């Protein structure tokens, strides 16, 4: 089975350095591009860095440029994140995410369980207006997300991604490119939108649909999330 | 030999329409779908994905 | 581009580099077509054979990788797939001299491949196998094959040389050579014969390309 | 009794020949000069290309070559999506499943092998190796994700169950090597040309030959169904293409020209069926007006023989593979 | 003197016609697009540039007898003369080395990926080396007078003559006799008219290259370390005639080139 196990972290002093790892297993690791995404305590997801298949392309978020270093060891099936000059803002649960890019592929389709780092003390904006929505099992729900810039590209693709983070679990891809259901996802989830206004529809809510729903854009780097909307029963 | 004879008997007892009817149906099919054939009538460059 | 298109193009470029690397690796092989009648010494023609559709053996000799393809076994219309081997460096045609009733089937099969449209310019390495069993057999049955034409001495070196001339009589075109060799299954070094003939063929093609021929 | 039955079929066919398709098509406007141009050139194959097949989305296409590689192309951008190394480099056919989840290929190994394009891992893997044919594989075509028809040089065709991996049905009756295969639009019937110069209509479920078609003087290399499913076209080594009707049970039209003295490798129809496109050994593809038997155009952008061709499902483009190790997309 | 105009114009036209036909033949025919034929195209380009740029001003010198254009113009003329003639000679040496690779390295010659790199490197080296040999004349190293456009530096004459002719000449000679020895060796090791044909071609290319260019350069070395001027002019025109004869001897014997020239 597909497995991404992160390690390294827990407590560091300010100005220190720490190296994060992510051991891949059960898939052709060299074929996938890899991402680092972090989640502060009681906060949303935030993209950190990206390294492509073959290490030809590397990107960093603005808050970590110059300090953080993403590297790759394909024979070892390991991804690394060397962090230097750690700040209080770097306290987060750091996630390892695989991504493969070709026609019809599914980026961001698998996430690791994450590793926690504690530091002891232009860009597209994704707007998720609602923050909490009380729901009943069996009722229909419609979460919404807004974008500052139009995500509809000239090639016909609308680069919007939906993720669901259940309590205690890492987030799971639901929709990719605003309409396409991910593998292993029930058919109840649907995706609609046009340019700037987007919506995720759930037909018949189940007990397993409880969690925070995030919208992400992939039109251009840096990848930006929205403050996710919680669903409570 | 018996299998060949049985196959020939099975193939000989089919219902055959006139060739004029077959030609008429082929021409009618070609005329009914002529507009939806990009290689027959060239499409404008805007609608051509291989522009 | 959309930054997913850029990653797709990067993946395409990596695939292209892998294709180029595999092509470079495959280009140093000598592809050879094995042919001849059944029980003509096709299988045990070289000592090194590492490997019912198609059988492909291979061996390395003097830093040159040889790939021998035995097409005997398809038992189908030969003209529909013999063009697949149009780019072989040479053809290895094996003949059993000790088989006096398959001698005419072998001779007819030699005409078909020598005069093939896809092999007009392809050299042939002719192996006349079982010479040891031919010398012991000629003393009993001297004239059971080439009844009308053969009116020469019945020596081992006389009829064997006559059978060789019959096969090379069928090369009806220039720029193609037949490299005839007499082999015995007891103990031989057939890789040197194939290596030497292949070097000669490649030098001939090189001179033809340079214009000296 | 065989002679009497054969004579009866000939008399029965002659009775249904009140007129020729030339006479009924005498009063329509000629198609005119059909001029297509190479819009894309797909490069990366390093040997002869023997087969190709469009995906149902009309953007993805699979191609098979003697270099031991099976490449899935993105025709719009010319991006290489996958590069699948083959165990046997003597492939002569390839197929793309209608769902897009699988491709198949085979050749002189006598096996049509199945590949899974959509796996939890990032790589393509072999799903099945369909063994049981005695001769080379010349053509296989998907009905769905679990069923695939094969044609072979052992004078038979076979319907395989991909899950179990064995022949559900064996179709026999040809006396020569079977070279080509074409499924009807409904997938209830399929036609098949062979080296005995005849074509046979077979029923997929019952297992038997319904009709047999003759007229060619040499091996039939290629076969394709008309979009209606009521007729099919053949391409042969005698430098002729012929149109056959199933309901009339005889020939309608012949596509030949005295300057053409070379075999036909591949055939495909246009979306409406008005244009019959055929690849030839003379390094070009000829566009025939199917109704009028007139040559409408030529595609002359290949340095070696056109081994395969295929029209998209939307009919927007046609592909042509060749022995010069290139594929071109024409519009 | 208008009598030189006719003869030298027909020589220029002959050179242009032959080299243009070689270039068109190699471009048009797909069978002819090989790397050795690309070396031949490089030689043809050198000869065509000799005929188009260099020779017309040489005709002007013969007719008028004096230089009535700028001094920098004279510098461009002399450096172009040296550069294009050196490029032709070095292309001949490169073709010799390629033919040696065909015989003594048959497996490497057949490989397309290695052969492309070899021939691209050889073409680049010959053109760059011809440019670097000719470049000091652009710096006013030549000492021509206002009336006349000539090269008056003995030291540059010797130094450029050596690198431009003598060592490519010795290398080409040794390479071709090496090819001859290898051909004889395989002939001893082993219809047969092709074997005599190969000897003919080697003798023809060597003889043309000896006769056309050797008298000019040997006359220069003898002069710089009296001889009449008319034979000096004729010796220079012989070197120019080398460009006329090269596309004949290097293509008109080969059969595939004959088919293209007929078509
Ligand atoms: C009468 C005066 N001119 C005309 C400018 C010359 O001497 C030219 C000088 C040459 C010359 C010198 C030294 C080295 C060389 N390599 C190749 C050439 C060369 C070409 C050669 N050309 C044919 C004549």
């Amino acid at each position: 089975d597909v497995q991404l196990v992160e390690s390294g972290g827990g407590l560091v002093q300010p100005g220190g350095s720490r190296k994060l790892s992510c051991s891949a297993s059960g898939f052709a690791f060299s074929s996938f591009g890899m991402h680092w995404v972090r989640q502060a305590p009681e906060k949303g997801l935030e993209w950190v860095a990206y390294i492509s298949s073959g290490s030809g392309t590397i990107y960093y978020a603005d808050t970590v440029k110059g300090r953080f270093t993403i590297s790759r060891d394909d024979p070892k099936n390991t991804l690394f994140l060397q962090m230097t000059s750690l700040r209080s803002e770097d306290t987060a649960m750091y996630y390892c995410v695989r991504s493969i890019y070709y026609y019809g592929s599914s980026p961001f389709d698998f996430w690791g369980q994450g590793t926690t780092l504690t530091v002891s003390s232009s860009d597209i904006v994704m707007t998720q207006a609602t923050s909490s929505v009380p729901v009943t099992p069996g009722e229909s729900v419609s979460i919404s997300c807004r974008s500052s810039k139009s995500l509809l590209h000239s090639n016909g693709n609308t680069y919007l991604y939906w993720f669901l983070q259940r309590p205690g679990q890492s987030p799971q891809l639901l929709i990719y490119r605003m309409s396409n259901l991910a593998s292993g996802v029930p058919d109840r989830f649907s995706g609609s939108g046009s340019g700037t206004a987007f919506t995720l529809t759930i037909s018949r809510l189940e007990a397993e649909d409880v969690g925070v729903y995030y919208c992400m854009q992939h039109l251009e780097y840096p990848l930006t999330f929205g403050a996710g909307t919680k669903l409570e029963l | 030999a018996r299998k060949l004879v049985e196959q020939l008997k099975m193939e000989a007892n089919i219902d055959r329409i006139k060739v004029s009817k077959a030609a008429a149906d082929l021409m009618a099919y070609c005329e009914a779908h002529a507009k939806e054939d990009p290689l027959l009538t060239p499409v404008p460059a805007s609608e051509n994905p291989f522009r | 581009l959309s930054a997913e298109d850029k990653a797709a193009v990067e993946r395409s470029k990596m695939i292209e580099k892998n294709l180029k690397e595999d092509g470079i690796s495959a280009a140093k092989d000598v592809k050879l077509l094995l042919l001849g009648a059944d029980n003509s010494g096709k299988s045990t023609i070289v000592k090194q054979m590492k490997i019912t559709g198609i059988v492909e053996t291979h061996f390395t000799f003097k830093n040159l990788h040889f790939r021998l393809f035995d097409v005997g076994g398809q038992r189908s219309e030969r003209k529909k797939w013999i063009h697949c081997f149009e780019d072989v460096t040479a053809i290895i045609f094996c003949v059993d001299l000790s088989d006096y009733n398959r001698m005419h089937e072998s001779l007819m099969l030699f005409d078909s491949i020598c005069n093939n449209k896809f092999f007009i310019d392809t050299s042939i390495i002719l192996f006349l196998n079982k010479k040891d069993l031919f010398g012991e057999k000629i003393k009993k049955s001297p004239l059971t094959i080439c009844f009308p034409e053969y009116t020469g001495p019945n020596t081992y070196e006389d009829a064997a040389a006559y059978i060789q001339a019959q096969f090379e009589s069928k090369n009806r075109s220039p720029n193609k050579e037949i490299y005839c060799h007499m082999t015995c299954a007891t103990d031989t070094n057939n890789a040197q014969v194939i290596f030497d003939a292949v070097t000669d063929i490649i030098i001939a093609n090189n001179l033809r390309g340079c214009g000296l021929y | 009794e065989a002679e009497q039955l054969k004579n009866q079929i000939r008399d029965a066919r002659k009775a249904c020949a009140d007129a020729t398709l030339s006479q009924i098509t005498n009063n329509i406007d000629p198609v005119g000069r059909i001029q297509m141009r190479t819009r894309r050139t797909l490069r990366g194959h390093l040997a002869k290309i023997y087969a190709m097949h469009w995906g149902t989305d009309s953007r993805l296409l699979v191609s098979a070559s003697q270099d031991g590689k099976l490449i899935i192309w993105d025709s719009y951008t010319t991006n290489k999506v996958h590069a699948i190394p083959l165990r046997s480099s003597w492939v002569m056919t390839c197929a793309y499943a209608p769902s897009g989840n699988y491709v198949a290929c085979g050749g002189l190994d006598n096996i049509c092998s199945i590949y899974n394009l959509k796996t939890r891992e990032g790589n393509v893997r072999v799903s099945r190796e369909l063994a049981g044919h005695t001769g080379y594989l010349s053509c296989c075509r998907f009905l769905d994700d679990n069923q695939i028809v094969t044609s072979s040089g052992d004078t038979t065709c076979a319907l395989w169950d991909i899950e179990t991996g064995q022949q559900t049905t064996t179709f026999t009756g040809h006396t020569g090597d079977v070279m080509s295969l074409s499924l009807a639009p409904d997938t209830r019937l399929f036609v098949s040309g062979a080296c005995d110069a005849s074509a046979k209509l077979w029923d997929v479920r019952e297992g038997m030959c319904r009709q047999t078609f003759t007229g060619h003087e040499s091996d039939i290399n290629a076969i394709c169904f008309f979009p209606n499913g009521n007729a099919f076209a053949t391409g042969s080594d005698d430098a002729t293409c012929r149109l056959f009707d199933l309901r009339a049970d005889q020939e309608l039209m012949t596509y030949s020209h005295d300057n053409i003295i070379c075999g036909i490798t591949s055939v495909s129809f246009s979306k409406s069926g008005r244009l019959l496109l055929a690849g030839y050994d003379d390094f070009n593809c000829n566009v025939w007006d199917a109704l009028k038997a007139d040559r409408a155009g030529v595609l002359a952008g290949h340095d070696n023989r056109v081994s395969c061709l295929g029209v998209t499902d939307d009919g927007m483009a046609v592909a042509t593979g060749s022995w010069d190790s290139f594929l071109k997309i024409w519009n | 003197y208008n009598y030189y105009a006719t003869l030298l114009t027909l020589l220029i036209a002959v050179i242009v016609f032959g080299n243009v036909l070689v270039c068109m033949a190699v471009s048009r025919e797909k069978a002819l697009q090989t790397t050795t034929n690309y070396l031949i195209v490089s030689l043809a380009v050198a000869d065509l540039l000799v005929a188009t740029l260099v020779m017309p001003w040489v005709v002007y010198l013969e007719v008028v007898g004096e230089w009535k254009f700028s001094r920098i113009h004279c510098d461009i003329f002399v450096t172009l003369d040296v550069m294009m003639c050196t490029a032709s000679i070095l292309n001949l040496c490169a073709i010799s080395i390629d033919r040696y690779t065909a015989v003594a390295m048959p497996m490497l010659y057949n490989t397309r990926y290695s052969s492309k790199r070899r021939v691209t490197v050889m073409i680049s080296i010959v053109w760059v080396l011809s440019f670097t040999i000719s470049c000091p004349l652009l710096f006013g190293l030549n000492n021509a007078d206002q009336n006349e456009c000539i090269i008056a530096n003995p030291a540059f004459v010797v130094y450029s003559s050596i690198v431009s002719f003598y060592v490519p000449f010795i290398v080409t000679l040794l390479v071709y006799i090496k090819i001859y020895i290898v051909l004889r060796r395989r002939r001893k090791r082993v219809s047969q008219q092709k074997e005599k044909k190969a000897t003919q071609m080697l003798a023809i290319v060597l003889g043309v290259f000896i006769i056309c260019w050797l008298p000019f350069f040997i006359t220069h070395i003898l002069n710089i370390h009296n001889i009449p001027p008319v034979l000096y002019s004729a010796f220079t025109w012989l070197g120019y005639v080398n460009s006329a004869v090269n596309p004949i001897i290097y293509t008109t014997f080969n059969i595939e080139f004959r088919k293209a020239f007929l078509k």
